[PDB]
RNA sequence: GCGAGAGCUAACUUCCGUAGCCGAGAGGGAAACAACCCAGACCAUCAGCUAAGGUCCCUAAAUGAUCGCUCAGUGGUUAA
RNA sequence: GAUGUCGGCUCGUCGCAUCCUGGGGCUGAAGAAGGUCCCAAGGGUUGGGCUGUUCGCCCAUUAAAGCGGCACGCGAGCUGGGUUCAGAACGUCGUGAGACAGUUCGGUCUCUAUCCGCUACGGGCGCAGGAGAAUUGAGGGGAGUUGCUCCUAGUACGAG
RNA sequence: ACCGCUGAAAGCAUCUAAGCGGGAAGCCAGCCCCAAGAUGAGUUCUCCCACUGUUUAUCAGGUAAGACUCCCGGAAGACC
């Protein structure tokens, strides 16, 4: 009897990192992805909307850049394969560090990676727009 | 380098200095450098 | 506790915003401080005003008024620091603004300075780094001091024109 | 940054002053121009050469075009060669000395599937006081009940040769140009009437 | 768990006393997890309230409210 | 209704409480040679005689000849010298049959890999037309050792 | 690790609480090799070109550029 399901409707969103404390803006990512305000707002598919973050490289970090905030990539067999970045060493790729924390809090399913499919991030302001040639409608966190 | 797990005073000359968290101690004597790492 | 700052001649504080700006003759410093802590002119001379008194802000109290107080002594008096070469045949040239010092290492060491630092040498053995910012003046004399410290048996290399250097003796 | 394309031809016995020389001679023969690729096009900065001729009947439509494009008349052989411009279309004149340590790399004669004790280097075992695993045979491929898996990575009989190879600071002993010849000091990886790619040392001593 | 002996005031040790649960106990919680916390399943419902536990996102529900403390990632290995 | 057990070999990988190299602080550190502690696991860590030996002692070297984990790592990988079957002997014990804290000589180690894992090699489909070529490098792996001699300079240092 | 620069709390002093520089055979890059199943499947150059087929045959069939099959071989290779 509950309410069934449109898709025919792909929201774009955009949301700038700036200031905004990692995991406190990747709560907001992940929350918009899978489905708050929800549109059918069923769990059985996905309903979320699309969102594009900007800035990727100026994101917050508390206590610790240079220190404890430790990415830790552990490569092939383990013949010594301990591969680790430290977050301010994510001047490399500051891209992944948004990325690393929203697939986080995201699920780990076959529906839950498809996803990741709906995060795009860029690590600049006003040339982002790649991914911008439809809908954009902007975001502010909090 | 002595490294005592216990830096107390032994002299009127010592100094406590709080570093890169740790006990450390910058005395007048050479042989005197107390650390607990 | 630390509270007056004299302002003499041709002195141009411009503390406003987080870009606490102080120009003058010798040449146009800038230094950045805290925000929390405020800092103006309030008479003849100038004064850095702390608002909460625990711990944190007085550790900061007398850091931004000694930062300000050695920015003002550059732009007016300036900074020198004055070295002494110690030893058998240690002695010091110039290659441009370069010091290049011979102090017992096989091949000549070469010190480039910084912009902003200059080197001088009265007597080959007596080296001057004057300069407009106390910190890289200190900074670069460090460095200098460091291509031979004075060794604890025959206070040998570079040490301060006026150091005292304990001796230990071994034969 | 510079280079060549060649075809090695051979080794023999050379003299300079009393001492003598292994030489390997290679055929650095002209190599044309085939296109060049800027930051502003290819979003890097390289050189497309060429290296052996192709009979006109032998070459296809796409290739022919890429080749016309350039005015260059088919080679067989295409190598990019980054941070390398040089105007013309490239040969070992002025390009290589005679001194000048060079960085020349092939393609190993391959030597099909090939045991722990060839590729590895191996031990093999005992020959005699009692065996089953007389000479090649691996040891133990692992520990116990652990890791249950035997580790990634593991040296174990394979294919062994036909690789890519390029043998560090190699000598420039002659070069005969016209004769399109180079000499080079040493062994150079590949077979006899094999591709060489002769670049200038990768990071010289 | 509590009260003792044996033991090194060891053991997921042993042996008595005592209370509970498991044994023969599903359900929630404790990541997972006989035993601990909550609670004892007659069957059906796409109704509602609670318990222990919880209320950033994975993951149900306050990114609650007030006065404080701690900047060590302590929280998220013990002692002289 | 079976989880093969010492030592060798083969093959590795890991910890660091580091044997050598690397960086430091203190020294009762003049120099050269060191002592001790701190940081440091990248690579390296020899060949023989004796014993089944692990160990240990010895020879000859070395920069060094590290310590420990991985079912005292590894027997569907090899050995079978040690130990634990049946034979036989010695010493001891038992009246005996026998026994061992022992010692000694002898003594069958099972052609075919299903899954996972590992090395190599293809076939398929994908990558929004069908093709022939040239590529960027996200990522991954390999490599990583060290002596002696000379120069600096018979200089700094040392009375020498 | 350790050595320093400017420097308060603590009128002095202090490499540290703000900030700064130096500093290992170790870390990240550099060297050599693999690498877009990097399903996030990328880039560039060149080629072929927009056929035909009944409400019975629902997308198959001639084709282009190109390749494969087969033959003769190979410093390629178990087969491929
Ligand atoms: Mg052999
Ligand atoms: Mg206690
Ligand atoms: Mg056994
Ligand atoms: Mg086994
Ligand atoms: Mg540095």
């Amino acid at each position: 009897k509950t309410y069934i399901p449109k898709n025919d409707e792909q929201n774009w969103v955009v949301v700038d990192a700036s200031g905004v404390p990692l995991g406190r803006l990747a709560t907001l990512i992940a929350s918009r992805i899978r489905g708050k305000h929800r549109p059918d707002f069923t769990p059985n598919m996905i309903q979320g909307d699309f969102v594009v973050v900007i800035n990727a490289a100026q994101v917050a970090l508390t206590g610790k850049k240079l220190d404890d905030k430790v990415y830790t990539r552990y490569t092939g067999y383990q013949g010594g394969l301990k591969t680790e970045t430290a977050r301010e060493a994510l001047s490399k790729h500051p891209e992944r560090v948004i990325e690393h924390a929203v697939f986080g809090m995201l699920p780990k399913g076959r529906q839950g990676r498809a996803m990741h499919t709906r995060l795009k991030v860029y690590a600049g302001e006003t040339h982002p727009h790649s991914a911008q040639k439809p809908q954009v409608l902007k975001t502010q966190p909090l | 380098m002595k490294v005592r797990s216990s830096v107390k005073k032994m002299c009127d000359n010592c100094k406590v200095v709080r570093r890169h968290g740790r006990v450390l101690v910058i005395c007048s004597n050479v042989k005197h450098k107390q650390r607990q790492g | 506790g630390k509270q007056p700052i004299a302002v003499p001649s041709g002195v141009t504080v411009n503390a406003q915003d987080g870009v606490f700006k102080v120009k003058g003759p010798k040449g146009e410093l800038t230094v950045p401080y805290n925000t929390e802590l405020t800092v103006r002119q309030d008479g003849d001379q100038l004064l850095v005003e702390r608002p909460s008194d625990a711990q944190k802000h007085r550790a900061l109290h007398g850091l931004t008024r000694t930062l300000v107080a050695n920015a003002v002594k550059g732009v007016s008096d300036g900074y020198t620091i004055n070295l002494e070469l110690r030893g058998v045949g240690f002695r010091a040239k110039l290659t441009g603004k370069a010091l290049e010092m011979n102090i017992g290492y096989s091949h000549p060491v070469i010190i480039e300075p910084p912009a902003g630092v200059t080197f001088a040498v009265p007597e080959p053995t007596r080296i001057d780094v004057s300069g407009i910012d106390k910190q890289l003046v200190g900074q670069v004399a460090a460095n200098v001091r460091k291509v031979r410290k004075p060794d604890a048996y025959h206070g040998k290399g570079v040490r301060f024109v006026g150091e005292q250097i304990a001796l230990k003796a071994g034969k | 940054m510079k280079g060549i394309l060649g075809t090695k031809i051979g080794m023999t016995q050379i003299w300079k002053n009393d001492r003598a020389i292994p030489v390997t001679v290679v055929l650095a023969g002209p190599c044309p121009i085939v296109q060049r690729k800027t930051a502003q096009t290819d979003g890097y900065e390289a050189v497309q050469i060429g290296y052996a001729p192709k009979a006109e009947r032998k070459v296809n439509k796409p290739m022919q075009g890429h080749f016309a494009k350039a005015g260059v008349a088919p080679t067989r052989i295409l190598r990019e060669f980054r941070g390398f411009a040089p105007d013309g279309d490239s040969v070992n004149v002025d390009i290589f000395a005679e001194g000048e340590k060079i960085d020349a790399t092939g393609t190993s004669k391959g030597k099909g599937t090939q045991g722990v004790m060839k590729r590895w280097n191996f031990a093999g075992g005992p020959a005699s006081h009692g065996s089953k695993k007389w000479h090649r045979r691996p040891g133990s491929i692992g520990q116990r009940k652990t890791p249950g898996r035997v580790y990634k990575g593991k040296r174990m009989a394979g294919h062994m040769g036909m690789e890519r190879v390029t043998v560090q600071n190699l000598e420039v002993v002659e070069i005969r140009a016209g004769e399109n010849l180079i000499l080079v000091k040493g062994a150079i990886p590949g077979a006899n009437g094999g591709l060489v790619v002769l670049r200038s040392a990768a990071k010289a001593s």
